């Protein structure tokens, strides 16, 4: 069984015990950890059980026992000025032939190491031999056989050994002198730093530990595991761990004894089986280990970590002694902030604030959103049909819900002709200027002048204008390509039967990539009276395609795409749908998925105070989110914006009462004196409480004409009062209460 | 899109919890030699300390603070079968109340939501969860017992649920750590009835049939569900979508693997979209949800 040793007074220099003798002093251990070979000795066949020397000097000097009994101590080092070479490659050979088991030196003395041989008839086991610089010093140990033995880390006169099946402990003094318990394990015993009154040992696949003090019975019993263990020892560094390894296991099991439950762990150091683990004497927290692949890793046991959030959305963890912080903290200027992060920086930029002209939020929000972009516009687009004239709100379902009369066309022949019910909708989707104007001339001439030309284009010829569109996607179709490429097969239309033009232009539409001419080519090519191209298209915005429907379908046929367009809207959560749900009840549907998909409570917050209906406020879903917005704003200490957000809430919706709060009440009626001397109380006309400081009585009439310097004030432990500015000032060089014998420090009772 | 930093705080000995306040201004650290720490922040932005006393028997493994509008006010749970509450007096802290009700040790305090009063919910390794109130708020010294409740296994965390809406009534959610070789669900949940004033369970997660060291709710923001996320040998986050007690359809959403290890604990952010998990392979690690509600990791921080 290969192990690992560690050098007594090296820190990276590392012993590993293999098929010859090698030193490592720090193999990419890790990634930013090498260790480098320092010598390799391979004099030693069959070695079976090996030791180290205590002092530090020699260095790299260890003793090791062969598996017919030789014990040489070796030295590994580049040594050309050895102290005492009497020892070097120098052997002491038994006067039994056997293996030794287990070999360890003296805590208290240098060159003292006591081994124990096998299972021997009538010769010894365990003898205290010197090294000096031919027989043993002591031999004891009749009838038993050494598996293990220790010695006393604190005693100079004291040991304990192992026998076939007990456990037995021996001293200086005398040498027939024990206590014998017996034990089911008897294999891996040794003697924590911390707690020297302890022992343990190790039974196959179970575990035992014992104390010094009432060695009798088992303190405490381990789980059996299923492969049997290896190797136990203790944690130098840390107090109160111990470790027990298996075969052919990677992750090892970790139990700590500071209980007085033990608490179980385990550590993996890598996907690899390790033969063997040992603790370095120094580095805290630090497990060497060895693969039979010639390669090593050094694992480290961590402490366990405890977590905590901040409203600043900051994150702290503790991990053992110290404390870490993270956050974003400005790390790029790239996107997907969270929510939280985005409304804080959104209320100190006063977003939905803004009244006058109400588009200006989404650039007030932040970056470009196109959600917030299309819900801030049809808000806007909802308020001057409005100032210039209450059925607007209710969406375009509802105003196009009564429509009546209207004639399907199949011709040709290439807007004020029809009814003033699918006027009002194409004022909403901004298609034409509000009014009885006629012309789409504006909408088209504030299109192009932006750069975008193909959408302009789809709507000049949807209100059948193909040569007056002709211009308009080859005129601007030059500088910064292809577009009158795209555009040489366009004259090539108009109503055919079945031909070459009609029968391959269906069906090479999907090469093109953009989404516009892909529309604008589906137009044409359909069955009239069907358009299922044009009216359902995700890449074609809801503005345009509701704009068809109005101008286009029949009035039996609106009412089912619409209805079709806004279930898919409501189970979507897409904000574009208000254009159609409007602020009514299935606009808190709409809301409600949207809240669940991102959980931005500020946008709806400050849209369904727009002047939605007082049917609709009073529904426990929009207050739910006013109000978790309002302690959202508490929660960061954002204190005159609540109050701002709190004026701007009561002066819209007038449904919600304000805070209630005491109130003063005259001493000879039990009334209020809130709202004929200005001295007197309303009631009874009997003086009011007079102030502390200028003994004149208190009031207010009910330029400034109630200023706050003569406000009432009061304790609200003692209950004295007096005018504001006197206790202002009074509180400043003095800390009791005015009034004589009293004791409050009435100001420190808050700060 | 998170950088890390080290904070300059003297300790001597290991951290067993981490806490924070309302507004995030103080924290409350307690160690491996029964010691309590209140460390104050600053307009420059350093930490300080205020205060530092031993206040158990045994070994203490909890600490959690109250809402402002109640004072200042902490609960402590240790190894000796008690809890205990210390309010500050202006600065000493004191004690008020011991609760010396249990048999065995606790494992687990928590403050419930400010809408039901003062209260505050117990749990011990026999399987009893326990329930105080306090029906005087200027009387921290009396305290009175409500409700037991037998879950007929080792509990080892609890949670409420943080919603205050009109519409939900009390929740709390239980979980276990036993090891017992079988086949029994290991998180469970209680509600109130408002009829017979009582507390029942009503939904069981069957799945969960392994050991669980940490669950925590997330908090509501108005949706129309809750969230559930789970600490066992991997996380897992779990719905409930409302439809006697009340019935739920349990979906799951959740489970990751990318620890290899046993997680320790969970902890979600004031909105409710990033999670924070602890394994035992010494990285913190957090999540977030996406464009297509697909959860996926966003960040790696070792420790
Ligand atoms: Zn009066
Ligand atoms: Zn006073
Ligand atoms: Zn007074
Ligand atoms: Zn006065």
């Amino acid at each position: 069984k290969p192990d690992i040793l560690w050098a007594p007074h090296h820190v990276d220099r590392f012993v590993v015990c293999d098929s010859e003798l090698s030193l490592y002093h720090v193999l990419r251990l890790s990634e930013d950890s090498a260790a480098t070979l320092l010598s390799i000795n391979s004099d030693t066949p069959y070695m079976k059980c090996v030791a180290w020397y205590l002092n530090y000097d020699p260095e790299c000097l260890l003793a090791v026992g062969q598996a017919n009994g030789r014990v040489v101590l070796t030295s590994l080092g580049q040594d050309h000025n050895s102290k005492f070479k009497d020892l070097i490659g120098k052997e002491f050979v038994p006067k039994h032939a056997r293996q030794c088991n287990t070999l360890a030196w003296n805590p208290l003395d240098s060159n003292w190491l006591a081994a124990g041989l096998d299972k021997h008839r009538a010769d010894f086991s365990v003898l205290i031999w010197d090294i000096c610089s031919t027989k043993p010093l002591y031999e004891l140990g009749q009838n038993d056989a050494c598996l293990s033995l220790c010695w006393l880390p604190r005693d100079q006169k004291l040991l304990l050994a192992g026998m076939h099946r007990n456990l037995a402990i021996f001293d200086l003094r005398n040498t027939s002198q024990k206590m014998f318990v017996n034990t089911k394990a008897v294999q891996g015993v040794t003697v924590d730093p911390y707690f020297h009154d302890r022992v343990a040992s190790f039974y196959e696949g179970q575990v035992a530990i014992w104390d010094l003090r009432k060695f009798e019975k088992p303190v405490l019993t381990l789980t059996e595991q299923p492969k049997p263990l290896t190797k136990v020892a203790w944690c130098p560094t840390r107090t109160g761990l111990l470790a027990t390894l298996t075969r052919d296991s990677n992750i090892i099991r970790l139990y700590d004894m500071q209980h007085t439950t033990i608490i179980e762990r385990s550590v993996q150091p890598c996907d690899n089986y390790i033969a063997s683990f040992a603790w370095h004497p120094t580095s805290q927290n630090r497990m060497i280990v060895v693969t039979p692949n010639r390669t090593m890793s050094d694992f480290t046991v961590f402490e366990r970590i405890s977590l905590a959030w901040s409203p600043i959305t900051s994150l702290m963890w503790a991990c053992g002694r110290h404390l870490y912080e993270c956050t974003e903290e400005e790390n790029d200027n790239s996107l997907e902030k969270d929510i939280a992060t985005k409304m804080r920086l959104r209320a100190l930029s006063r977003y939905g604030l803004d009244t006058e002209q109400v588009w200006r939020n989404h650039i007030l929000a932040g970056n470009e959103d196109p959600q917030l972009k299309s819900l801030w516009y049809t808000l806007h687009f909802m308020k001057q049909y409005t100032e210039d004239m209450s059925l607007v709100y209710a969406g375009i379902k509802s105003i196009v819900k009564s429509s009546l009369g209207m004639v399907e066309s199949s011709r040709h022949n290439w807007i004020q002709n029809l009814n003033e019910e699918r006027i009002l909708a194409l004022q909403l989707c901004g298609w034409i200027k509000k009014g009885t104007d006629v012309d789409v001339g504006p909408f088209l001439n504030s299109l192009v002048q932006e750069g975008e030309w193909e959408r302009a284009a789809a709507v000049a010829l949807f209100n059948l204008d193909i040569r007056r569109a002709i211009q308009i996607l080859n005129e601007g179709a030059s500088s910064e390509l292809n577009l009158n490429v795209v555009a040489m097969a366009l004259s090539g239309y108009t109503d055919e039967k079945n031909s070459l033009w009609r029968e391959m232009c269906s069906t090479l539409r999907l090469q093109l990539n953009n989404p516009y001419l892909c529309v604008m080519f589906a137009f044409l090519t359909s069955e009239t009276g069907s358009y299922d191209g044009v009216l359902y298209e995700n890449k074609v915005a809801v503005r345009d395609r509701v704009a068809f429907a109005c101008k286009f379908l029949s009035d039996t046929q609106l009412n089912r795409y619409i209805e079709k367009l806004t279930n898919e809207m409501k189970e979507a959560g897409n904000l574009e749908g208000i254009l159609l749900t409007g602020l009514t009840k299935d606009g808190v549907d709409l809301m409600e998925s949207y809240v669940d998909r991102t959980g931005d409570v500020q946008t709806a917050s400050y849209c369904m105070l727009q002047g939605s209906p007082l049917d609709v406020l009073k529904d426990e879903r929009v207050q739910y989110w006013i109000e978790n917005y309002r302690n959202l704003l508490d929660a960061w200490r954002f204190w005159h914006k609540r109050a701002e957000f709190d004026i701007h809430r009561s002066k819209l919706d007038p449904s919600s009462k304000p805070l209630a709060q005491v109130f003063v009440s005259c001493n000879f009626c039990g009334k209020s004196i809130s709202y004929s001397k200005v001295t007197s109380c309303p009631g009874c006309r009997k003086p009011l409480p007079r102030c502390a400081l200028c003994l004149i009585n208190m009031g207010t009439p009910v330029k400034k004409l109630a200023q706050f310097n003569n406000w009432f004030t009061w304790c609200h432990n003692c209950r004295h009062g007096g005018h504001a500015g006197h206790m202002l000032s009074w509180f400043r060089d003095h800390a009791e209460c005015p009034v004589s014998a009293c004791t409050c420090k009435c100001m420190q009772l808050d700060t | 899109m998170f950088v890390a930093r080290s904070i300059a705080a003297d300790h001597k000995d290991l951290i067993h919890d981490v806490s924070f306040d309302f507004h995030g201004r103080r924290m409350a650290t307690c160690s491996s030699d029964q010691s309590v720490k209140v460390w104050d922040k600053s307009e420059s932005g350093d930490w300080h300390c205020t205060a530092s006393w031993k206040t158990h028997s045994g070994s203490v493994w909890r600490v959690t603070w109250a809402h402002p509008e109640f004072g200042q006010v902490l609960a402590s749970c240790s190894f000796d079968r008690t809890a205990a509450v210390w309010e500050e007096i202006v600065s000493h802290w004191v004690k008020r109340t011991t609760l010396v009700d249990s048999r065995t040790s606790v494992t687990d305090v928590k403050f419930a939501p400010k809408h039901m009063g003062l209260m505050l919910a117990t749990c011990s390794a026999d399987g009893i969860v326990r329930i105080y109130e306090a029906p005087d708020v200027m009387n921290l010294s009396q305290w009175s017992l409500q409700h037991e409740i037998s879950c007929k296994l080792s509990c080892s965390c609890i949670s409420w649920n943080p919603s205050s809406s009109r519409a939900h009534s009390p929740m709390i959610a239980v979980g276990s750590d036993d090891s017992s070789p079988n086949a029994m669900a290991k998180v469970q949940i209680f509600e109130y009835n408002e009829n017979t004033r009582k507390y029942a369970k009503a939904e069981t997660l069957m799945t969960v049939t392994d050991p669980v060291h940490d669950i925590a709710f997330a908090p509501n923001l108005g949706r129309s569900f809750h969230i559930l996320a789970i600490a066992t040998k991997d996380v897992r986050i779990f719905t409930l979508k409302p439809v006697g007690p009340t019935k739920f359809e349990i979906h799951i959403v959740a489970q990751f693997d990318n620890h290899n290890s046993q997680v320790w604990r969970v902890s979600w952010n004031i909105t409710g979209t990033v999670l924070a998990s602890s394994g035992d392979d010494g990285c913190v690690r957090l999540w977030k949800a996406n464009y297509m509600d697909n959860w996926k990791c966003t960040g790696i921080l070792k420790g």
